[PDB]
């Protein structure tokens, strides 16, 4: 989280934490209670908004389920529907907590290391993302929208 | 800065700004209005402080201002306010910024060998720091004082 | 590196005076412009890849950088841009968040050309991908976040040309 | 290391659970206290000497342990300790913003106890001197704070001894 | 005396007419500054005593006013003319948290000319005193509500001289 | 208003506005919009309510429409609505103000003197205000009930 | 005169002590009814001269007190009469707000005794009307101010009886 | 107390207390939990800060305990202490109360002649209730420690 | 009479000053507004006698103002109304033309009131006459030219009632 | 001000603003910039244009600042010099109204009675105020240096 990121330098540079540190600390929790709100309705859409986003993903790409296709088979298709619904978790998580940290330590360092004996598309987690950031602002209003965009902007960032 | 402080951050990894960092650089130039409000309010009343503040320290440790004392004359009194009204800008300076980053490089760093090259007590330019900042958070609300009194905090902190 | 605010404070502190009219002038313009450069920030971002795509096909492809010859003929030599590029990208996108030329001068364009002389590298190709670049966000980004992100772009190809 | 957030953001991740009410409430409970941190934090960070000095005036020094014989004895042990002082005040201070003594766990307590057996230094001594720091630091911070600050110096003592 | 929105209350009354969209909109262009007015009037009522400290120092004192002949000269004298200062200091706050100089008008300036001129009061001198005044209330309260401030500054001594 | 109110008082005992007063005025100028709302909608509904307060009134004390009442006719009955309908302006001034200084000088004072020379009962013209505050709080969420009907309430003492 | 919160003070004041504990819960007990109080105030001043016509018509009309020979007979003394009631009736109020019958010891009922005497007042006959007040004001303010709006009620009756 | 400051006014008058007066004689009440909770803490550290008042007030005014003193002697400042005592039960006093009434009576009005006939020094006394308002500070919250230092200082104020 | 370039320069002549930054922008204020309010003049010339005439119908007419008794009963009462106004136009535009106060309170909101009530001529009446014009000029005159129209023709009715 | 000079010239006819009149006001209002500009750069310099035009009166006239002269002595000198700050003052304000209107009414009716009384050399002060039109249109462009001198032979006309 926040608190981490900044206590991490402190420690890294051997010092207490910063007088424009402080002010940002505090700054991330003040709108934490409009934010526990945010980050709870993508809970209670968990399941729906990833069954949905399958809906928009696997017909833009037709290959993913097609006989030369990574996803071929409902069980195939229960794993790709199943990494959808660990990155919601991941970015919900990263929502309620801050900084980078949650997705980034978690699922994002290694993506390419755990792909390169996978074999599954990267580009396609680049159009996944894409719509799941498109299906999940919906639910938001435009001034949660905008506490929700970067949030999601991140995965598409990164993978890049 | 505050703007500085993040963007840096950010080009140490090889990513873009962080959807964490497309945050408190908001608050902060939310708060830029008030921040050059109150250093605006800071720099109408720099003679009144520094005078008032000279005044306290004087009382408070009337032991530099005889003969055996470090600012002993009416010039080397002229020179502590002056070291004081440097102060005073350099508090300044870190409240418009929203970091102590420049106050830092400008009047911290290397303060302890000048002083004790000069022979000066360090103690008593600390004490007169946290007199001007009594005089200061005298003239502001509540609110403004506590953030301006939170650099001079800074200040007194980092003499010592 | 240094942006506005540590510009005027920098250039305040070196005479020694205390912020006057024109700094607070300066310092309000900046804070009044610090939403839209956050905004079409975050526009560069996510869409940078195909930020690139479109310029390299608008620019530097189709042309003499891909016949044998060139300085982009192979893969790797294809590879070194895309980077090269996301440079120029990134930064820039730094200089229109925290804007003042400052990073671009000391961090990217700061020996770049002696390195392309002793390394090959067509400088009039990579300052014209940086205009292409410029154009595709002057599109993406909107009507008058489109200017501020020209004159980082501006300043970039300038410099390195 | 983590604080309360991560806590509960691992402590999920773990069986894959999405945030719920509980861990909500645990995320409030944590977000409705911290200012107080922060403020605690700020106020020994402005006083981190003055503890120390106190701390060691009122639990280890005009004793045999700073005359010949003991383990402060000579300017060398005596800089030894009030850094291992300060280095606990610091670490103190960090476990109580974060809410949690993962960190000092993972970065003070792993080796101290059998280093400072190997060194000869007396954990009773340390012990003393941390209460010192956390009696001193209930002094100042205030009764917001106080049992925060306090908890996790009995965390640093408890661990030691 | 009358306010904002008692004057536009009793400007529809009197013509009988109800709360239309011209009056609701003045109503809240009052609204919308009802914070930086009570900011400013606790400023000032916090600093009242070194705002006429600092007014008479520049305008008043040190000069033919205090000494023998002077108007301000003798204790009492000196006593009446710092009371008269806080008097204009006073009714000038009042005026800005009530948005209007009706409280000025009916409370202030109505004989105060013939008063201080049956006195031999100097009403050239009053007049730079409040206008020192008002220079240092429009440096403690800054531009957020330093105009408000100055206009019924203005409005007494336009109306003393 | 609360800002006449408490200016007097402060005029009165010589001294600036205290922050308890400053607090008062900071609350009142935050319950503007509410206020403005509640007036907004009496104003739009005051035709009813002055109709069905009439009726309400003359049910209960028919004997005013009677040879011998005050009120016996139409012309003479259009005066009593025409009353009725003042006071509804003066509590909708009353509610946008925050205290009754407007009524207390528009509509209360010498109100006595006046309806003692015109003959007309001063307690059926207080049940005609009853039946005002009825109606209006049957057109109105509870707390916005309760701060009309205070000021009914204080009509209706001050009546009598 | 003293309310609820300076009678507490009044009694730990004349003993040296501070507020302890048992100060602490007396003082919540007072806090915890205070918006009952203020409605119940409201109410009764609402609805002042509607409480005394019933209990006049209750306790002292129609009967020899309005004929000749009695203390109510005359347009005078019935007057006088009804002031006392609303006198009564606006302390009652004042000390049900501030939560203590000091106000009532102090100002109502010193000498009122016998002034009473020395006038011929029927002093049954007035508690006979305090108490029909006390039955009418328990009836309008319902279960929750009835209570202790009887209670100063009963204090007076019992103070002039 | 507000309270009792609002019925007398209302008494002086002989009317009933005002809309606007019983709006304001509400917020004291709700402030009367944080008022307590602040007087019990101020009650607990009673001892602590008695004593560094007086180290505080000796340090500044070591002249008192000279020889040429009004508390020279152990028994003397024993009397110091315990005048200091009583002033910071007068201050929890008047917080628990919500305005400076009870204090007045009991603690300000003559206390001129109090020490000129005892032939003790104001400013030495105002020394050590400045410094037991430092004490008290440094024992609260910020906005507690605003509220105890209005007190504090109007304490200080009177005596002069 | 003033304008806003004469009471500026009035206001600063009383006290002394050369024109500073403050008054610079008021006159810089004015001069930008300098065109709209040229416009706006003749478009309330020409226009001006179906401005009255639709005024008139709007408030005037239809009422008790026509009937035998009113004030408007007969012809050359009639006369007297067009006439009576005609001024507040004429006036109120020589106001936004000059734009000031000053010349609606010399010439024709002085004594206005005296007059009236020496003649009959309901004040009620002439001030919803006033502000029926106020709506047609803001009808035909345009958006933003409708504000400070809608200034002065306030400005008359207030100070007319 | 033309202002006044053309509305008010179309208001002794009970005529509405001529057409003819819809024009000059029109060629003032758009080089009011240039004479706020002007006016501001004479401002700027008043100390110098003061100075400089004093200096070339006295060379010119020494009588004046001889034993027999009006102006002999410092304050006799420092009240010359205060006069022609004065005039300077009224050229700026004609020069902002764009009309001789203000500075005619402010200091040139009864000048011939104030300095005759005083017994001072008109021309001298004519001189003077030549001078001073020389020094500041020694600090003008062409354009400019008429505009303002035009004001400065309309002052040296009317004192005589
Ligand atoms: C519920 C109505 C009761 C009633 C009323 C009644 N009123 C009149 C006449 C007048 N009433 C007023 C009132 C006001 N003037 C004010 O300024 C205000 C407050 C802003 C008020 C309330 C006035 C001025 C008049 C005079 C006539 C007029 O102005 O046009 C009359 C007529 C008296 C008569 O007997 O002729 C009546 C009857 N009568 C009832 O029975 C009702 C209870
Ligand atoms: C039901 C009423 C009974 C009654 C009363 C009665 N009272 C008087 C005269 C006075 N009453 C008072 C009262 C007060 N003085 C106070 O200070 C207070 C509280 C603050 C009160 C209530 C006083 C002072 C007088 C004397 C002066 C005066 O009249 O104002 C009278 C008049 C007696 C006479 O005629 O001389 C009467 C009749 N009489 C009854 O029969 C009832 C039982
Ligand atoms: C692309 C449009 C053009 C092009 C480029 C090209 N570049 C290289 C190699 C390098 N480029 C860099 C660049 C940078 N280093 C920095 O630090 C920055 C700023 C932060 C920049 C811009 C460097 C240092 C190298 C050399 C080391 C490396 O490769 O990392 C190559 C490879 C050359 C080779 O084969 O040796 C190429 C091809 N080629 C084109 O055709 C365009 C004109
Ligand atoms: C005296 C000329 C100066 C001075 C000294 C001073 N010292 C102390 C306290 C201590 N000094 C020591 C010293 C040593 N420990 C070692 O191991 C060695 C090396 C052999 C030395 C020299 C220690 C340990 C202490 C702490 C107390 C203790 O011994 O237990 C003080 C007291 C400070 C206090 O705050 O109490 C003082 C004053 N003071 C002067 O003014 C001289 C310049
Ligand atoms: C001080 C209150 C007591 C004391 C201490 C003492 N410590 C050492 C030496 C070391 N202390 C450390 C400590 C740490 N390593 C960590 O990682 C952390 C937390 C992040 C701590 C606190 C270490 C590594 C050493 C060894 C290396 C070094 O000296 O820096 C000494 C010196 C022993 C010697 O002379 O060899 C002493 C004296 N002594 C007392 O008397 C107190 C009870
Ligand atoms: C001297 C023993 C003490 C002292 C005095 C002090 N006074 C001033 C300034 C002023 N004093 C006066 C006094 C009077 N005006 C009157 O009409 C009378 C009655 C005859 C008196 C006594 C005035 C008017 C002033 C203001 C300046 C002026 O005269 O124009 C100062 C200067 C304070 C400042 O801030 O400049 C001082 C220092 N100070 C001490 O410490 C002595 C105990
Ligand atoms: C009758 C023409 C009018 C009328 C009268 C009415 N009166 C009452 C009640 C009372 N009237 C009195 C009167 C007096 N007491 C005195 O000392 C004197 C002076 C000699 C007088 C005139 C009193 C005391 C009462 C109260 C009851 C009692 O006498 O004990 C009523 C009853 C009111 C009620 O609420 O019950 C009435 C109706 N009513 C009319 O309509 C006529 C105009
Ligand atoms: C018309 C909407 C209303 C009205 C008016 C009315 N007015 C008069 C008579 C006069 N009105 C004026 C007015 C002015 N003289 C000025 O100098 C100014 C400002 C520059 C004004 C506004 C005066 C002086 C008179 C008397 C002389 C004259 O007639 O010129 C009358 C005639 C009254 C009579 O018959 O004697 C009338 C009727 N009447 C209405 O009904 C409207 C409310
Ligand atoms: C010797 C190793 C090597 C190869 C092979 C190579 C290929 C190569 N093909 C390219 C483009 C391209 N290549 C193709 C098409 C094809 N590509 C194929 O291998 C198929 C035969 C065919 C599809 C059937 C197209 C269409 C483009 C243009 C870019 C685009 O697809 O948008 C480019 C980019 C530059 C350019 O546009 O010319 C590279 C790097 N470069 C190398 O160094
Ligand atoms: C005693 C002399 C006298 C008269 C007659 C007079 C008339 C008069 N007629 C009016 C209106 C009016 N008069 C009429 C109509 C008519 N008028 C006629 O004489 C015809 C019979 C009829 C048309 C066939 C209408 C329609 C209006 C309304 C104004 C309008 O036309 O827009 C008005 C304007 C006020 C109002 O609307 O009532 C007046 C003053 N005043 C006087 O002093």
């Amino acid at each position: 989280s926040v608190v981490l990121t900044t206590i991490m330098n402190a420690d890294q540079q051997l010092r207490y934490p910063s007088v424009g540190e402080l002010e940002q600390i505090k700054n991330f929790m003040e709108d934490s209670a409009l934010r526990l709100k945010v980050a709870k309705t993508l809970s209670d859409a968990n399941d729906r908004v990833v069954k949905q986003a399958s809906a928009g993903l696997f017909q833009r790409r037709p290959d993913l389920n097609n006989p030369g296709g990574n996803a071929y088979g409902e069980k195939r298709l229960g794993s790709c529907i199943r990494d959808l619904g660990w990155y919601y978790r991941l970015i919900t998580y990263s929502i309620v907590a801050g900084n980078n940290e949650p997705v980034e330590r978690i699922g994002l360092t290694g993506i390419f290391e755990m792909y390169r004996v996978l074999e599954v598309p990267i580009p396609a987690m680049i159009e996944s993302m894409r719509l799941l950031k498109k299906e999940a602002l919906e639910l938001l209003s435009p001034a949660e929208a905008e506490i929700a965009a970067p949030y999601f902007d991140y995965v598409i960032g990164a993978m890049q | 800065s505050v703007l500085t402080k993040a963007i840096v951050n950010a080009d140490a990894e090889a990513r873009y700004l962080s959807p964490g960092e497309l945050d408190r650089i908001k608050s902060f130039v939310a708060s830029g209005e008030r921040r050059l409000r109150i250093a605006q309010t800071l720099t109408e009343a720099r003679e009144r402080i520094v005078k008032q503040a000279g005044d306290q320290l004087f009382q408070i440790r009337p032991d530099v201002v005889s003969p055996g004392g470090n600012a002993y004359g009416e010039k080397m009194t002229a020179l502590c306010l002056r070291d004081l009204d440097y102060y005073l800008r350099l508090v300044t300076y870190g409240i418009v910024a929203g970091d102590v980053t420049p106050i830092e490089e400008i009047g911290i760093i290397g303060v302890k060998e000048m002083y004790n090259s000069l022979q000066t007590p360090i103690p008593a330019v600390a004490e007169g720091v946290r007199a001007m900042k009594n005089v200061a958070t005298s003239l502001l609300s509540g609110d403004d004082a506590a953030e301006a009194g939170f650099y001079f905090d800074y200040l007194v902190g980092a003499m010592q | 590196m240094q942006d506005a605010i540590t510009a005027v404070i920098n250039n305040y502190d070196v005479q020694g005076k205390y912020l006057d009219g024109a700094a607070l002038d300066k310092l309000k313009a900046y804070f009044t412009t610090g939403a839209v450069r956050v905004r079409a920030a975050a526009v560069i971002s996510s869409n940078a890849t195909t930020i690139i795509k479109e310029a390299a096909a608008k620019a530097l492809i189709y042309s003499d950088l891909t016949r044998p010859g060139g300085n982009m003929y192979t893969t790797r030599r294809y590879a070194a841009c895309i980077r090269d590029m996301d440079y120029f990208l990134r930064y820039a996108t730094y200089a229109m968040l925290a804007g003042d030329p400052s990073i671009l001068d000391e961090r990217v364009l700061n020996g770049l050309k002696e390195t392309y002389n002793s390394l090959g590298v067509p400088i009039a190709a990579t300052v014209g991908g940086i205009q292409a670049m410029k154009e595709v966000v002057g599109g993406l980004v909107g009507p008058d976040a489109a200017k501020e992100a020209s004159i980082y772009f501006d300043y970039l190809s300038s410099g390195l040309s």
